């Protein structure tokens, strides 16, 4: 995992 | 030809467009309204050499901190595919680790999408179309910047030359997105299942929006080869960075610029 | 047209006949037990990998693990490039880019016929003669266990799309004829002759696969899948370096 | 290229 994934978990979220 | 099959797919057609409008407020119409003159508030500054460099202010260490720097300002893009992505029937209902690897390798792929429509043969559109960076200048800096966004022009060239509008790049995008050979995927079929059903819409739109282009849809189909390339292409920039050896102070400004490409 | 695309299509065919021998159709009745030769000698553990190393081993010739393979597969460069020669326009493109679209095409090419002789469970070697196991082939110490894998995944989900030679032969073709080759002289005719091509395949496959929804589309990005395999054989020559030796050069030898 | 010239001698 990496910070991109982090903002799109967010966003999907 | 036209029954309730089709019909359907016409209904997906514009239920992407209406849901890309609504997430996509940079489309490449607006683009190209800027790019063409036609927008009186982006009438963007012609930056074209190191003198017109200083002009337009108005507002290597050097290339990892263009990455860190574009790849940050990209998180508002992210967030706008990601809210497409939402809206594409039964992505949501996927795996959420298959949504997450679907947009950690998409995002790339549909911001050189959309950095095309920022972009014609002589260069391209920043700082929200108040700038317009010339593709030669870009070129003429000194190694590894000069070689940065030449094959993005290159792909975005060719890309443009299929003359898709924004209702065409919506299923483009959508079936980008929706690409079952993304690596870690854990349900591959309920991926591809949809990404047929987008590409039968694409199919579609593309015959009833382009006459003129024969196998265009193969064309297309072939550009997210080329995506997959430019950014393959990136992997391979950091290695060229790893064993840079000079020192050079690019210009601050030109660093800025670099942050609002890709 | 139409009779126009489809006589392509059954040039294409022949030439391919022509051109390999080891077809996808002998490959599958090797690969099904339907033919009448002998089923092929199994290299399927340390065992047989020994008791079948007189019939693997050099008798025609770090990285030198992957030089079997490189010389074995100058026959199908060859093969490939006659292939080529037939294609309609082809040898009227400048020498220099057919040179160029061979060079970039084979390595593709050689992945996408080497699917035609794997199934879920291994790959035919020795032109047919041998089976040797995709458990064997991960049985390997790492790194070598892993260097086939993403092979047999690709063509466990490319022989999913159940093409032919018939398919095959229009699709190589596509393959052959990409435009985007970095270094190419003349992109226009070039993408013109795909631009014939895919109109071949398009309806070869709507002929040939009538019940098979987006297999056109889903051929082409099989194109990708194709780039991305000899793409990440960079990255597995840098994990070479960052390191049995006559075992593996055998072994691999009629891989890619 | 090795390869190159292979494919060079098989067009002519
Ligand atoms: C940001 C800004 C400029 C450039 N460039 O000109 O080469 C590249 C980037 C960047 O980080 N692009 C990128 C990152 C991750 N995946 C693909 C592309
Ligand atoms: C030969 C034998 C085995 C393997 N492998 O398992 O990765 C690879 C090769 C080989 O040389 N493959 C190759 C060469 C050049 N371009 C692409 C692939």
């Amino acid at each position: 995992n990496m910070g991109l994934e982090a903002i799109i978990r967010k966003a999907l979220m | 030809q036209l029954n309730p099959e089709s019909a359907d797919l016409r209904a997906l057609a514009k239920h992407l467009y209406d849901s890309y409008i609504k997430s996509f407020p940079l489309t490449k119409a607006k683009a190209r309204a800027i790019l063409t003159g036609k927008t009186t508030d982006k009438s963007p500054f012609v930056i074209y050499d190191m003198n017109s460099l200083m002009m337009g202010e108005d507002k290597k260490e050097v290339a990892i901190r263009i990455f860190q720097g574009c790849q940050f300002r990209s998180v508002e893009a992210v967030q706008e595919i990601t809210e497409y992505a939402k809206s594409i029937p039964g992505f949501v209902n996927l795996d959420l680790n298959d949504q997450v690897t679907l947009l950690k390798y998409g995002v790339h792929e549909i911001i050189y999408t959309m950095l095309a429509s920022l972009m014609n043969k002589d260069g391209v559109l920043i700082s929200e179309g108040q700038g317009f960076m010339t593709r030669e200048f870009l070129k003429s800096l000194r190694k590894p910047f000069g070689d940065f966004m030449e094959p993005k022009f290159e792909f975005a060239v060719k890309f443009n030359a299929l003359e898709l509008d924004d209702s065409d790049l919506a299923i483009f995008i959508a079936v980008i997105i929706l690409s079952g050979d993304r690596p870690g995927l854990l349900n591959v079929k309920p991926i591809e299942d949809i990404q047929d059903n987008l590409l039968q819409a694409l199919e579609l739109q593309l015959k009833l929006n382009h006459p003129e282009s024969s196998q265009l849809f193969a064309k297309l189909l072939q550009k997210m080869t080329d995506l997959r390339q430019i950014v393959t292409e990136h992997v391979q920039l950091l290695q060229v960075i790893k064993k840079t050896e000079t020192d050079m102070s690019l210009h601050p400004l030109l660093q800025e610029i670099y942050k609002d490409l890709y």
